[PDB]
């Protein structure tokens, strides 16, 4: 898990070949592992690479972090509000500071992750202390643009 | 539900003031005798009663509870914040809503 | 961190025992070739460097220990358990105060949430 750098955000066009081809000029990549679905058949946007030694799979965590590889916000890592669709290149302090900008937050924030890779499941929960910053979220952040993926931001119960 | 069903709508003519700053509007409004301070919100022109044509602006309008709303189109994309805690302000000692 | 905690300590040690608000020891030795990066209010330090001057302003005082004695903080326990107790009060008025706060802004919440926002007026 040290030695394997975990990637998110793939696109259709990133192949299993294809990201230890790219991650080859950053270190001996020797393995690459992509999950397919069961519905669908092919990735969900999340593979590993697994390196030779650490120090290839960090400076591919430090090189190949936040870019645009195929259309998508492709990043290595280490192996009530709702928001979806989020990048995987940010972090829990990295989101905490981008919502701060719009209200103050009551605890640090918790992302999901996948129960097989671990880096980045897609959706991600985030308190504020009220809900005058829950409803500048829904009407600001819900829809703003995210480096190189649109999130949104909704509520996570709602009483009528 | 029970908010809104009891809140009584006598719509009177309210006095907004707009002033062009640099670095902010003015509503005068009655005594409400009430602890619910009027809200300001950012909607879209796409929702209306009869619908006009050529609508895709957006309306910054303020609501109190015995009072009616006023709007204020912006033709432009984004100039400020139409936050309520971060820059509003309510003197209820003069009754005075300030925005910018 | 310690290195730094101390060269803070210091800075406020030596700005205590100015005549002026500009006329310290510590604006003298910026001009000095001295590098003190926690005397901008931009650092988060210069939080912590405020508070360290403001106690050693507040070791200064009469009533601190310089020219006077403390009798009742030090020689009597019924004023200390006094002023724990109005330390207490303080702190649960302070709760209520903010359990008000929270209900005054769920209130504005739940009058936001049920207002009209299709009566538009333009004038």
């Amino acid at each position: 898990q040290d030695a394997t750098v975990y990637v998110g955000g793939l696109d259709e066009k990133v192949s299993e070949p294809l990201l230890w081809e790219l991650f080859l000029q950053a270190g001996p990549v020797v393995n690459t592992h992509m999950p397919k679905d069961r519905v669908t058949g092919q990735h969900q946007g999340y593979g590993f690479v697994e390196f030779l030694s650490e120090e290839d799979a960090d400076y591919a965590i430090k090189i190949m972090n936040m870019i645009k590889l195929y259309g998508k916000p492709i990043r290595v890592n280490k192996a009530n509000i709702f928001i979806g669709n989020l990048d995987p290149e940010i972090d829990e302090k990295l989101l905490y500071d981008t919502f701060s900008a719009f209200g103050v937050i009551l605890q640090t924030p918790k992302i999901m992750r996948d129960p097989d890779t671990g880096n980045s499941k897609g959706y991600a929960f985030i308190n504020f202390a009220s809900f005058d910053a829950s409803d500048a979220a829904i009407e600001a952040m819900n829809g703003q643009y995210l480096c190189n993926r649109p999130i949104t931001v909704s509520y996570a119960f709602k009483k009528d | 539900v029970e908010v809104k069903k009891f809140v009584k709508i006598g719509r009177p003519g309210y006095k907004v003031t707009k002033q062009r700053d640099s670095e902010l509007f003015q509503i005068d409004y009655p005594e409400i005798a009430e602890g619910i301070m009027p809200r300001h919100r950012f909607m879209s022109a796409y929702e209306q009663r009869i619908e006009p044509p050529d609508r895709r602006w957006q309306y910054l309008l303020m609501a109190a509870e015995p009072y009616e709303t006023i709007a204020f189109k912006v033709p432009s994309r984004e100039i400020d914040k139409a936050e309520g805690k971060f820059w509003t302000h309510w003197n209820r000692e003069t009754k005075q809503f300030f925005l910018q | 961190s310690a290195f730094d905690l101390d060269v803070v300590k210091l800075t406020a040690q030596f700005v205590a025992r100015n005549g002026r608000q500009f006329l310290t020891q510590l604006m003298q030795k910026e001009q000095r070739n001295y590098q003190f990066d926690f005397l901008r209010p931009q650092h988060s330090l210069f939080n912590y460097f405020t508070k360290l001057v403001e106690q050693y302003t507040k070791i200064l005082i009469p009533p601190k220990g310089l020219f006077s004695k403390l009798k009742k903080e030090a020689e009597n326990p019924r004023e200390v358990l006094d002023q724990v107790c109005y330390r207490v009060e303080w702190a649960k008025f302070q709760e209520r105060e903010r359990k008000k706060e929270e209900e005054e802004k769920e209130k504005e919440r739940v009058a936001y949430a049920q207002i009209d926002w299709h009566d538009f007026v333009v004038v």
